[PDB]
């Protein structure tokens, strides 16, 4: 049915969300901290077809 | 005590079994040392005029 549909449509696409790496509070010891993402957005005609 | 049902055993857990439980800042980001003590602070502005 059209709701299997748009839900597929909703999930594969889901817009992931953005964090970091090392944030407070932190561990001692910790020098290093980067931000990090995740792509889980379809790209092109390719992935949706 | 939260209770949380488990898929494995098929009985009750505790969500101390999968997380530790503090009362802690709502957010880590700043911090304050007042003459290298550690300490809390707040800045006062003035609206201009």
């Amino acid at each position: 049915s059209i709701s299997d549909v748009n839900n597929a449509i909703r999930e594969n696409n889901v817009e992931i969300a953005p964090g970091r790496l090392g944030d407070l509070p932190a561990e001692k010891g910790q020098l290093i901290t980067i931000p990090l993402s995740a792509q889980g957005q379809l790209s092109s005609l390719e992935q949706f077809k | 005590n939260i209770s949380l049902k488990s898929k494995t055993n098929g009985s009750v857990i505790k969500l101390s079994d999968v997380a530790n439980v503090e009362i802690g800042s709502q957010a880590y980001n700043f911090a304050i040392l007042e003459n290298g003590k550690p300490a809390t602070a707040a800045a006062i502005q003035l609206s201009p005029g």
